[PDB]
């Protein structure tokens, strides 16, 4: 009925929030699976983005190219791109992310033909998961809520950190 | 009416009882004041002997009101009493039959003799606490 | 409430341990169980709070000792104060005992009963027993700390 | 609620339909 019965509208604070002011879901029913996949990707990227905005201050990777103490959220990317093309740890991360992404093509076909609303964003990982269907749905709503919050939080953290030079956890001037 | 906890003097003169609801309110207030006064008597007695941790500096007597640790202690005591009296506490009194909080601790009976003893001991404690406080504020 | 051995708190060591018989009627037992669950949970969280606070602190609370005397620091006092307001919001609001359907039942906000758990007598007993052990402990940790100045680690 | 309490129901709590009364006054 709403969207395609996808998790993301139930289990809200008051139960049945159906958030879709601009009727994208109704206007593009054929793209609902793509929308769900994109939302989950953004949320799972924002979660890790926040955690990797915090952790670097405490720890740095073993390789001797990210050990500089001035690699804040502002200068990190530009500094780590390095010289030429395909030479920096940023490029290593890009290649690793591409290798990870390529498995989604195996899962949902070459052109995302098999990407449906009931398998959008599902990469087949079922470790430390609820056994029951209701539990799985509840965990999917947790995941969606956490991802949406992390997207908004990473946007705000990056914007504030660049605007006022507070690149660390408080992100407040 | 006037047949509940009235020993050795029957009904007090110029009683303000009026109607049944008014008497119920008056009995609630009387039992509350008695219980407080009994508590205050005991608190003064125990304060004259021992002090709380980090509370030895403050005077044992009334002076605890305007002292620093005593001030915070009194304010938090007032806040907790508010929590207890607004009804937030689970043990709350029946609107009728005032002074009955459901007997939180299963101490025992609720006989008319026990009610009379409680009320009269609170009556004494009223005068005891009032006299103690007046004497302290007067003498020094 | 003629029998209460089937209640979650029975436990094997001492089934329906109640020599003083404070709660023997359903209403008294419900009230006492609400109080017991609240105390246990507060203790479970106080104990973990001590343990974590010793080796971790929020930004702006670095100077706080993180132990019994944590309230001394003005910033820690402001934090205790904001925590008090939040706890009031939970108490008078979402997790009010009066609105609770059963003693300590606040609706399972996060569906732990759906995932990695159930609202079974076994789990109720687990919660109750852990609350008791946390209660007895926080008292120990805090008191031992007062007698011999030390942090939670002990 | 109760018949007496219904005389004001719908005009309290965060949402109007609630009846906030932790003290049970
Ligand atoms: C850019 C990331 C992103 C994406 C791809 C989606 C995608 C989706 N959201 Mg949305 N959502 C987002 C961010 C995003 N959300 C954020 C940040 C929040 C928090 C405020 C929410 C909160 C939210 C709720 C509460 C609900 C949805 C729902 C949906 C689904 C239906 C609406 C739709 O067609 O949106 C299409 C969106 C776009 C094409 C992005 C456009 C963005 C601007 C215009 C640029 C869809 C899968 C509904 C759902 O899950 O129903 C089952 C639903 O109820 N979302
Ligand atoms: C998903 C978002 C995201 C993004 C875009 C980045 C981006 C970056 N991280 Mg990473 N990081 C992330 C999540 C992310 N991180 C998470 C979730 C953690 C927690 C484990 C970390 C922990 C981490 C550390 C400890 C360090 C980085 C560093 C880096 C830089 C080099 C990447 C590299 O060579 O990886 C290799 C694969 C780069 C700016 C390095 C740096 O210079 O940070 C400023 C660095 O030392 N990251
Ligand atoms: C959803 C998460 C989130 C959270 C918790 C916060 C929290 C905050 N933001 Mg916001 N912010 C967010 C998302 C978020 N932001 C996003 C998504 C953006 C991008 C548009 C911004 C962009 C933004 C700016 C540009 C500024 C803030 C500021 C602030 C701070 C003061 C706001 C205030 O009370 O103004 C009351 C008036 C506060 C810590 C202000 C600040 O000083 O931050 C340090 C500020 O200038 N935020
Ligand atoms: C209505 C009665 C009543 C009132 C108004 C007070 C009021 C007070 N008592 Mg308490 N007290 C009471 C009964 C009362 N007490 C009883 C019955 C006992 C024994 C069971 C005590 C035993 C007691 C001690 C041992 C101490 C107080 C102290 C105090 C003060 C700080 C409160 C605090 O820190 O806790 C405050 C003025 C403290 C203080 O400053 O005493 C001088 C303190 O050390 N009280
Ligand atoms: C936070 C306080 C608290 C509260 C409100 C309760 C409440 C309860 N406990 Mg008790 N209990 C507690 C702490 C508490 N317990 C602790 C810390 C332990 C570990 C020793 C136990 C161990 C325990 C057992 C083994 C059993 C109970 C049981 C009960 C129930 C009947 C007894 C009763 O009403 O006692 C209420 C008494 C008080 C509130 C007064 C306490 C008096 C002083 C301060 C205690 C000594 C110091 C009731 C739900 C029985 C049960 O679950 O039956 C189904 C049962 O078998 N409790
Ligand atoms: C503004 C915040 C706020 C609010 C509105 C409440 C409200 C409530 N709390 Mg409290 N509570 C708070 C903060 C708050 N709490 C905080 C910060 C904590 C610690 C994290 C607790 C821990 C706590 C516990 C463990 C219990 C309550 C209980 C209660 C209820 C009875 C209050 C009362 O009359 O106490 C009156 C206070 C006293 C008579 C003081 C007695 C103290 C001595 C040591 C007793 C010794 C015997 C009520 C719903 C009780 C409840 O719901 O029982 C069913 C209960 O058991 N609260
Ligand atoms: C004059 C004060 C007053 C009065 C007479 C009432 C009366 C009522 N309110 Mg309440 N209410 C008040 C203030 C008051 N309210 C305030 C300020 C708030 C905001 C927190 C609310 C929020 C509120 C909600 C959300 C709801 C009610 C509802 C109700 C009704 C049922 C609950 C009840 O028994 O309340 C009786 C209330 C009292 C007897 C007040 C007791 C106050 C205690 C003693 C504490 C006072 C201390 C205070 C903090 C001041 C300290 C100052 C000092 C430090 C100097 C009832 C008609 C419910 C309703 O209408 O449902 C349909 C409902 O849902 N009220
Ligand atoms: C903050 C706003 C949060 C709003 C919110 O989440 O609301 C949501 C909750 C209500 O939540 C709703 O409650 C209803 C009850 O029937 C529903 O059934 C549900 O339980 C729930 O949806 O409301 C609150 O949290 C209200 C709390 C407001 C705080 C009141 C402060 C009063 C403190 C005085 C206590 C006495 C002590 C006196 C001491 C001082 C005197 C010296
Ligand atoms: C036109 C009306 C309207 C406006 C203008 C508006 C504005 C804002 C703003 C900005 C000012 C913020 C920051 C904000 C935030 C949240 N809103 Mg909200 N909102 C409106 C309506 C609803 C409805 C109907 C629901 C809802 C919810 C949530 C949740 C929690 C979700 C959850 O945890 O499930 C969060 C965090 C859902 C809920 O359950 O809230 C407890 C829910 O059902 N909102 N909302
Ligand atoms: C009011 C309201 C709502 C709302 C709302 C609104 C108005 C939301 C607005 C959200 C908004 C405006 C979100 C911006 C995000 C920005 C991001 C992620 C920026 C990333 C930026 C990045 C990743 C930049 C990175 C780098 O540049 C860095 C830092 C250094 C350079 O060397 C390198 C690069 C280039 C890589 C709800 C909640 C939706 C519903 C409710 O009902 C009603
Ligand atoms: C030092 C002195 C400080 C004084 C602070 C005064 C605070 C403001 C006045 C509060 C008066 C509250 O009075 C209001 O709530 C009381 C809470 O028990 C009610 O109390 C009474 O009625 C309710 C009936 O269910 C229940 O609370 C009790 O059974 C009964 O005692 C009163 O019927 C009501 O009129």
């Amino acid at each position: 009925e709403f969207a395609a019965g996808m998790a993301g509208s139930k289990l809200h604070g008051w139960g049945e929030y159906q958030f879709d002011p601009a009727g994208f879901a109704t206007s593009y029913p054929e793209l609902l699976g793509w929308f769900r996949e994109s939302e989950l990707k953004h949320g799972r990227v924002a979660m890790l983005a926040y955690v990797g905005l915090i952790v670097p201050d405490a720890f740095r990777l073993p390789f001797e190219e990210v050990q500089d103490s001035s690699l804040d959220l502002l200068s990190a990317h530009n500094k780590l791109i390095g010289p030429g093309l395909g030479e920096g740890p940023m490029w290593w991360l890009l290649l690793a992310c591409g290798v990870i992404e390529s498995f989604r093509f195996k899962q949902v076909g070459l052109a995302f033909e098999s990407l449906t609303t009931e398998n959008a964003g599902d990469l087949g990982l079922r470790m430390f998961a609820p056994s029951s269907a209701e539990g799985m749905e509840s965990m999917k709503m947790k995941e969606l809520k956490n991802g949406r919050l992390a997207m908004l939080a990473i946007g705000g953290a990056l914007t504030q950190g660049v605007l006022f030079n507070a690149h660390h956890f408080p992100f407040m001037s | 009416e006037a047949g509940v906890t009235a020993p050795l003097g029957y009904f007090d003169p110029a009683g303000f009882v009026q109607d049944e609801e008014s008497f119920l309110n008056l009995r609630r207030a009387e039992i509350k004041h008695g219980r407080v006064a009994m508590m205050a008597a005991l608190g003064l007695l125990v304060q004259s002997l021992i002090k709380l941790p980090g509370f030895d500096s403050v005077p044992a007597g009334l002076g605890a009101q305007w002292t620093a640790p005593g001030d915070a202690g009194l304010w938090t005591v007032v806040v907790l009493c508010g929590f207890f009296e607004t009804g937030l506490n689970q043990w709350r009194e029946d609107p009728k039959q005032p002074g009955n909080f459901g007997d939180p601790m299963n101490l025992g009976n609720y006989t008319m003799e026990m009610r009379n003893k409680e009320l009269n001991n609170g009556r004494i404690a009223m005068f005891a606490v009032m006299g103690i406080i007046s004497a302290e504020i007067y003498t020094g | 409430e003629f029998n209460g051995a089937d209640m979650p708190g029975a436990t094997a060591p001492l089934g329906w341990f109640d020599p003083l018989g404070l709660g023997k009627t359903e209403e008294r037992f419900n009230k006492m169980r609400a109080a017991e669950l609240k105390h246990g949970r507060v203790a479970m969280m106080a104990s973990l709070g001590c343990v974590v606070q010793h080796w971790a602190k929020f930004p702006g609370f670095e100077s706080a000792p993180a132990g019994l005397g944590a309230l001394s620091n003005p910033a820690a006092l402001g934090g205790m104060g904001a925590l008090f307001l939040g706890c009031g919001v939970l108490e008078l609001g979402f997790w009010s005992d009066e609105a609770a359907k059963e003693p300590g039942n606040f609706g399972d906000p996060a569906n732990f009963s759906a995932e990695y758990g159930a609202y079974s007598k076994e789990f109720r007993d687990k919660e109750i027993n852990h609350g008791r052990m946390a209660m007895m402990a926080i008292i120990g940790q805090l008191s031992a700390e007062a007698v011999t100045g030390m942090d939670a680690a002990q | 609620l109760t018949p007496a309490q219904e005389s004001i129901a719908g005009t309290g709590g965060p949402f109007p339909e609630n009846f906030w009364d932790p003290a049970g006054i």
